[PDB]
Order: structure tokens, then C-alpha cells, then sequence
């Protein structure tokens, strides 16, 4: 899309529609009347396009109001309540931009903020530049959280988040603007290499694949169509139902085997039969021509009996081998009609041995979509979020994704190396005491009106708990924590001192021996202006690996590089690095992900503040004190930055409607 | 609506997969010995047919007789009526093979002889005869 409706999308949201977010504040405009709801959804749609054609500078409601016309720029108050819900939800004037009004004088309420991961930053942004005070707390000596970026002398790798998904309607794509990130697109070409280290032919290459994904769209059908969705009592995993799916497929093509070959016998038993007819007809005919030559043997002059006889046997013989002819005349059709059906069996197997270890190379890079073995994820909504995809290429940060937390730390109270251990909330306030990561008896104590929780999953997860909630989180909380998937992903960094792989290609693959090590190493990345390596880790395996020493895993790792490239074509490393997401505490995990019995509901609950009773009993129902924001709290951009970041925005407008009030809903 | 195409996935089967552990692996080895049972069977019928084909050998070549070129006729000798006679009591209504027995008459002149003759070679009885056997 492009025009005004070109923002519209690019906001992700309906050109044409009003969402029920917007329904919300502007409930007179949309139970209102048809030519109103127009009106509204053109000026929306404007400012958002003036927003998006220059986002490194504010946008005011005069500079909008300015660029309006008749009969659009007529109604004022409309103008305003519009641009000011924009604002306040995050769609115009979030990242980072240059204010034309240099921020407003003193600050209106505190507000904790536990982490500077991106949500963390992206919501404290927001509020301060909606004139709060705000502090975020972060355990770790820098931000970013899950946007590590390794930096040494030349070499720059990611080690967390790296891929931008497409910028159609990606808010990374305000920020990119916003921000020098030198996006490289990813050349899609993915080259596989068996175990022995030789390439995959295109003919199997595009057979397997090809497999793959019609084997998917197969498990859709169950589920869909066929109702497969619990079993004895517990849920089905996508994993459990590619099985079942694959044995299905292995079955039939037995089902064929014998109903082919049980084909092959009902013919050979016809010609048994008339084989055996045949024979016993040789028979009648070898003993009938002796009674003809016996009886032509008495020589004439012979009476009329006599003579009858020779007449008659030769009849009944002609017609005997009539008979005869007509049989082999039928054999011939039937020995025919057999190699035939000996020419074209039907298919000998499912899948090679060679081919079930590609397709499982499939599967690996599904369990590294996914962050997590296929077993758990749910059947019914692993890819729940699959309408939400951004439009364009995908892309990676050449520069190092941490470029943009750093940028969006900029102006920031950040208190780095301090662990929040405790959040306590009351009807009146709430306290957060933290500790030093370096000396842990050096005690914090911040007292706030509000706080925004973005911790991760995994921390959240933790038994015993590494942060306590006082008082504790509500049930209904703290079974969606258990409920939801938090899987892990790990990576390795190769530096080298020369390029010595295929430079126009960005990613290619090794195909594991075994299932069980599907994802050990499964796939390699050459992205950077430095000549490095980046490989992979994913499913059963990542959890594994982490056990493991760096040597051991650089050791099977130039292995199979020498396995591909030759055997002295690859030096050993300058420099590596392993990462191990599911040890690191502030992580506890790589992101989250949809687990079989959860739903997308859950990421709804994960997002719910929470309200405390009140002091005095029987004193007014408080204002609720403690949000959540950050990748798992986002249904529909769950396990990523820009959902993250989104996240953020959400909260934060959240925040500022609550303890600023909302002037824009009248 | 349909599983994507060359995918095969009933019902029915999906439940008889699921049924137990390894109903899985267990369904899958009957099926793998049901061939191998089909298969040997195969190669039995194979070998009993083989030696079939064994006798039959050289067809029933030497007891071919050669062919009786002889052209239809009006005249009834009398050996041909005798011959005629005798063919009923073998044949009945054949008249095809008493046709071919007499080897120059038409199906047909056969036919009328039935009835010319009918009278005097008392054919009722020789048919009903003929029918006793
Ligand atoms: C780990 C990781 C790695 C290694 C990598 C990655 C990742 C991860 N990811 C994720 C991210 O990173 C995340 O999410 C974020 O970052 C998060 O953030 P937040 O929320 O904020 O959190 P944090 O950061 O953590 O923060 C926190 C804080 O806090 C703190 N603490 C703790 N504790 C404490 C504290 N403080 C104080 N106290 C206490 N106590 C800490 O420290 C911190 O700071 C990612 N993402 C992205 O975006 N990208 C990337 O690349 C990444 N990475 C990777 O590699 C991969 C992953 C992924 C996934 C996914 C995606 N996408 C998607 O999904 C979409 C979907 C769809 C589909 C269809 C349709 C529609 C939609 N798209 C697509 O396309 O798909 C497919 C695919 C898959 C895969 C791949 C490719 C493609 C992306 C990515």
C-alpha cells in the first residue's frame, strides 16, 4: 500500500476500520454516523502518514492541524482528541525524535521500571517524554537484555535477537530511520551438506523440502478438520501429530505395496487355472488322436459305422483344438497383462534414511523458530500469531542490534548492576528493593506509584522464585506463568582472519546424523563486514549443549566446517564466543513460545496489571499499581524485538492514562 | 476441506494409530508381515505355474489334423443321410457339429432334413435316445 492508507498499514492497523482501541475512546464517533466514522479514519490516517514521512522530529498538533484541509480541518476539537490519542499510544512520536517543546517544567507521579531490555527502554521513553519520572533497574551492567550484541577490535556479532522481520508495517522500520543501522537484506539461498560433507543434490533438496511443508499444512488438517487435538487427557504437540502424520504416510504406502502385489496373485491364480484347464485338455487331446489314427487305420472298404467314426472323431477333434487355441490365445493376454504389473510397482518406501535425516534438518529449523523441541509446542496454536507478518525482505543489523537499545537509553535514569529482589505493592504506593550485583548486602529501597514489570518469562518461571511478589501474584497470574512455553536458542561466534566460505551466500546448513541431534550445530550464518561465522543451536539440543565446554563445541564445530570446506581451507578461530541463554540468570531462556495447552490467551493475561486490595477495609477500590510489559505479554507479536518494543508502547500508554488521566475521551 | 494432495489421512485410521503406545508400530508390522506373506505366496503360484507350462510343451502341435476344403452341396447320398443319422444319435441338434460331421452340408440343409426325413428315420426316437444319455 501507499497514500494515506499507506500508514494505515504500515501502523498496522485497518485503513477503513476503526479498531476497538478506538472504539474505546471515541465511542460517540463510532456508534455514531457513518459520514463521522470517515471523517475521523482520513484524519487518523494523515497524521500518521505526516508522522511516518519524517520521523526524526515531533509532531505537534498545530504542525498537524497546519497541513489539514477543509472538510477535515474544520472541527478542531476532533483534530486534537485525535492527534492526542495517537501520541499517547505510541503510533506518532515514539523512539527517538527531536522535541519542538523542550520537555515541560516539573514531573507528574513515579514510576519503577524493572529491566532495560527493549521494552523497558521503549516504555520509559515514552513516559518521561510524557512528562514522568521514571527510573528503570537493571540487573545487568548494560541494556539491551536479550539484545546482546559481541564487539571486539573489528569483529561485531549478535548473540541475542539479529533477524528485522520484514519492514511492512514494522515499527523497527520508524526506528531504523531514526537510528544508523546499516540493514543488510538475507539472500534466502540456503545450501544443505550431509553429514559426510558433501552437498544435497536440487533434486532432493526440493524433494524433501517440498515434504516438509506439505507434511505441515497435513498436521493443520488434523487439527482443523479433524478434531486432533486432545489425547487420553493431555494436549497434542505439533510434534506427536507430524508422527502420527508420518506413520500415516509410511502406512499407506504399504496399504499399496499389498493391494499391488494381492493384484499380481488374483492374476497369477487365473492363469493357474486355465493353465490347468490347458493341461488337461492336451490330455484329452493326446489320447482323443489316438482313437482317430486307430480308426483310420482300418482301411476301406469300410461300412457306414465305420466310417462315421473316423468322420466323428475328427470333428470332436478339430473342435478340441478350437478349444485349445481360443485358451492360448487367453494365456498370452494374461502373461502380458503380469509384466505389466511386474513393470510399474507402486513406491518402495515413505523416506530414504537420507532423506528422513534432511527433513529433519526441516524440523530443526522450526524447533530454532520456535525456540523449542516440536513436542511441546501446541497443535492448535503454535503459529497462532501467523497473520501479523510483516511484508519485505527480512533483514539483519550489520552494525550490531545493540546500536538501538543504547540509542534508546539516551536520556534515561538507569541504574545499572542492581537486582530487583523483592516488589512490594499496596493500595497507596508501591516499594521495590533491589540489591548490587557485585556486593549483594548493598540494599535499594524505591518507593513509586507504579511499577512496570519486564522481567522475563524465565525469571518469572523461576522455582524458587528469584523475585518476590508482595503480596503474591494472583492465581489466575501465576498459572498462566506456568502454562506458557519460555524456550531457548543458542549461538556460537566464529572469528577468522579470512573469508573461506562462499561470500555470496548468507546461510547454509548441516544435516545432523541422528534425530535426537537435529539441532547440534544445524546451521550457519555469514553476515558481518568482519569474516565471521555464526552457528546455530537449536531444539533438544541447546539445552544439551549448554553443559558442554566452549572448546569441545568449537571442536565439533570446525569439524564439520573442514567436513565442508577442506580440511586446511579453515583456520582455527581468532576469537569465539558461546552463548548459553537458558544458564544466564537474568534470562532463564531465549523467548517465549506458544506450549502445548496454552493459547494466545494467555499472552492476554500475561499483559493484565494487577490491583491490590484495599488498606483500610471497606475504603474505595484502588487504582491498579503493577503492569507488565516486554515479548511475552504481546498476543500477537509474541518472542520478538519489535514485539517487545510494542509491548512497551502499550504499557506505557497505559500508565499515563491511569495517573495522568485521559483528556482525550471526552 | 481436502488434506493437501498425496497426503492420505482418514478418520478412521488416525484413531487406530493413537489407540494405544505402539498400536503405531504395531499396525505398521502386520502389514509388513501381510506382504512378505503375499509375496512368498507369489512365488509359490510362480514355480506351480512354471511347471505347468513345463507339460504343455510344444503345444498340441503334431495332433493338428489338416484342413477339409469341401464345398456345400444339394445332393443327400445315401451315405450321407446314414451318416446324418448316426451324427443325431451322437449330437441331437447340434447342427453345427452334424454339419461338420457330414462335412458338405449347410447348417441349415441339416436343419431341413429334420423334417423332410423326420418320417422315415423315425428322428423322434433317435433324438429322445439321445437325450437318455
Ligand atoms: C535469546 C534470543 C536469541 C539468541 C535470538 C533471538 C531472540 C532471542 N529473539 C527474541 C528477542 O530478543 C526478545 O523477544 C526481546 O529482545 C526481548 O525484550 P524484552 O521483552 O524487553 O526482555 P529482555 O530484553 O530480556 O529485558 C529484560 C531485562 O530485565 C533484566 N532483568 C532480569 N531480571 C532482573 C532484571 N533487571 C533487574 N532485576 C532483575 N531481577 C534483564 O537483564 C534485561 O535487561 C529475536 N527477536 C527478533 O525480533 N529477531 C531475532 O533475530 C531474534 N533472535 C533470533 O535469532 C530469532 C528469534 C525470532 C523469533 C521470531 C521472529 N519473527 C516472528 O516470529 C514472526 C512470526 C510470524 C510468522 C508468520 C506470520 C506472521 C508472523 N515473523 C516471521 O517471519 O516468522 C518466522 C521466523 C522465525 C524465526 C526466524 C526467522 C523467521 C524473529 C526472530
Amino acid at each position: 500500500p501507499s497514500g494515506v492508507e499507506g500508514a494505515a498499514f504500515q501502523s498496522r492497523l485497518p485503513h477503513d476500520r476503526m479498531t476497538s482501541q478506538e472504539a474505546a475512546c471515541f465511542p460517540d464517533i463510532i456508534s455514531g454516523p457513518q459520514q463521522t466514522q470517515k471523517v475521523f479514519l482520513f484524519i487518523r490516517n494523515r497524521t500518521l502518514q505526516l508522522w511516518l514521512d519524517n520521523p526524526k522530529i515531533q509532531l505537534t498538533f498545530e504542525a498537524t492541524l497546519q497541513q489539514l484541509e477543509a472538510p477535515y480541518n474544520s472541527d478542531t476539537v476532533l483534530v486534537h482528541r485525535v492527534h492526542s490519542y495517537l501520541e499517547r499510544h505510541g503510533l506518532i512520536n515514539f523512539g527517538i525524535y527531536k522535541r519542538i517543546k523542550p520537555l515541560p517544567t516539573k514531573k507528574t507521579g513515579k514510576v519503577i521500571i524493572i529491566g532495560s531490555g527493549v521494552s523497558g527502554l521503549a516504555a520509559a521513553r515514552q513516559l518521561q517524554s510524557f512528562g514522568m519520572d521514571v527510573t528503570l533497574l537493571e540487573a545487568r551492567d548494560r541494556v539491551g537484555g536479550r539484545v546482546a550484541t559481541f564487539r571486539k577490535g573489528n569483529y561485531v556479532a549478535d548473540l541475542g535477537a539479529m533477524v528485522v522481520t520484514g519492514l511492512g508495517g514494522n515499527p523497527m522500520a520508524v526506528v531504523s530511520k531514526q537510528v544508523n543501522m546499516e540493514l543488510a537484506k538475507i539472500k534466502q539461498k540456503c545450501p544443505l551438506y550431509e553429514a559426510n560433507g558433501q552437498a544435497v543434490p536440487k533434486e532432493k533438496d526440493e524433494m524433501v523440502e517440498q515434504e516438509f511443508n506439505r507434511l505441515l499444512e497435513a498436521t493443520s488438517y488434523l487439527s482443523h478438520q479433524l478434531d486432533f487435538n486432545v489425547l487420553n487427557n493431555k494436549p497434542v504437540s505439533l510434534g506427536q501429530a507430524l508422527e502420527v502424520v508420518i506413520q500415516l504416510q509410511e502406512k499407506h504406502v504399504k496399504d499399496e505395496q499389498i493391494e499391488h502385489w494381492k493384484k499380481i496373485v488374483k492374476t497369477q491364480e487365473e492363469l493357474k487355472e486355465l493353465l490347468n484347464k490347458m493341461v488337461n485338455l492336451k490330455e484329452k487331446i493326446k489320447e482323443l488322436h489316438q482313437q482317430y489314427k486307430e480308426a483310420s487305420e482300418v482301411k476301406p472298404p469300410r461300412d457306414i459305422t465305420a466310417e462315421f467314426l473316423v468322420k466323428s472323431k475328427h470333428r470332436d477333434l478339430t473342435a478340441l483344438c478350437k478349444e485349445y487355441d481360443e485358451l492360448a490365445e487367453t494365456q498370452g493376454k494374461l502373461e502380458e497383462k503380469l509384466q505389466e504389473l511386474e513393470a510399474n510397482p507402486p513406491s518402495d518406501v515413505y523416506l530414504s534414511s537420507r532423506d528422513r535425516q534432511i527433513l529433519d534438518w526441516h524440523f530443526a529449523n522450526l524447533e530454532f523458530a520456535n525456540a523449542t523441541p516440536l513436542s511441546t509446542l501446541s497443535l492448535k496454536h503454535w503459529d497462532q500469531d501467523d497473520d501479523f507478518e510483516f511484508t519485505g525482505s527480512h533483514l539483519t543489523v550489520r552494525n550490531g542490534y545493540s546500536c538501538v537499545p543504547v540509542a534508546l537509553a539516551e536520556g534515561l535514569d538507569i541504574k545499572l548492576n542492581t537486582a530487583v529482589r523483592q516488589v512490594r505493592y499496596t493500595a497507596s504506593g508501591c516499594e521495590v528493593i533491589a540489591v548490587n550485583t557485585r556486593s549483594t548486602s548493598q540494599t535499594f529501597i524505591y518507593k513509586c506509584d507504579a511499577v512496570l514489570c519486564t522481567l522475563p518469562l524465565g525469571v518469572l518461571k523461576q522455582q524458587p522464585p528469584a523475585v518476590q511478589f508482595v503480596p503474591p501474584l494472583p492465581e489466575w497470574k501465576t498459572s498462566a506463568v506456568q502454562r506458557m512455553g519460555f524456550g531457548n536458542l543458542n549461538k556460537v561466534v566464529l572469528c577468522f582472519d579470512r573469508v573461506f566460505w562462499d561470500p555470496s551466500v548468507n546461510l547454509f546448513g548441516h544435516v545432523g546424523s541422528t534425530t535426537a541431534s537435529r539441532g547440534e550445530l544445524f546451521l550457519f550464518w555469514n553476515l558481518y563486514k568482519a569474516p565471521i561465522l555464526l552457528a546455530l543451536v537449536a531444539g533438544e539440543a541447546a539445552g544439551i549443549m549448554e553443559n558442554i565446554s566452549d572448546d569441545v563445541i568449537v571442536g565439533r564445530c570446525l569439524a564439520i566446517l573442514k567436513g565442508i570446506f577442506g580440511s586446511s581451507a579453515v583456520p582455527q578461530p581468532k576469537e569465539t564466543v558461546v552463548s548459553r541463554w537458558r544458564a544466564d540468570p537474568w534470562a532463564r531462556g531465549s523467548y517465549s513460545y506458544v506450549a502445548a495447552g496454552s493459547s494466545g490467551n494467555d499472552y492476554d493475561l500475561m499483559a493484565q496489571p494487577i490491583t491490590p486490595g484495599p488498606s483500610i477495609p471497606g475504603a474505595p477500590q484502588p487504582i491498579p499499581r503493577l503492569f507488565f510489559a516486554g515479548e511475552h505479554t504481546i498476543r500477537n507479536y509474541p518472542a520478538t524485538v519489535h514485539g517487545a518494543l510494542l509491548s512497551g508502547l502499550r504499557e506505557a500508554g497505559r500508565i499515563a492514562d491511569q495517573f495522568l488521566g485521559a483528556m482525550y475521551t471526552l | 476441506r481436502k488434506p493437501p494432495k498425496g497426503m492420505f489421512l482418514s478418520q478412521e485410521d488416525v484413531e487406530a494409530v493413537s489407540a494405544n503406545a505402539t498400536a503405531a508400530t504395531t499396525v505398521l508390522r502386520q502389514l509388513d508381515m501381510e506382504l512378505v506373506s503375499v509375496k512368498r505366496q507369489i512365488q509359490n503360484i510362480k514355480q506351480t505355474n512354471s511347471a505347468l507350462k513345463e507339460k504343455l510343451d510344444g503345444g498340441i502341435e503334431p495332433y493338428r489334423l489338416p484342413e477339409v476344403i469341401q464345398k456345400c452341396n444339394a445332393r443327400w447320398t445315401t451315405e450321407e443321410q446314414l451318416l446324418a443319422v448316426q451324427a443325431i444319435r451322437k449330437y441331437g441338434r447340434d447342427f453345427q457339429a452334424i454339419s461338420d460331421v457330414i462335412g458338405n452340408k449347410s447348417v441349415v440343409q441339416v436343419k431341413n432334413f429334420f423334417v423332410n426325413y423326420r418320417r422315415r428315420f423315425n428322428i423322434d426316437e433317435v433324438l429322445q435316445e439321445w437325450e437318455a444319455e
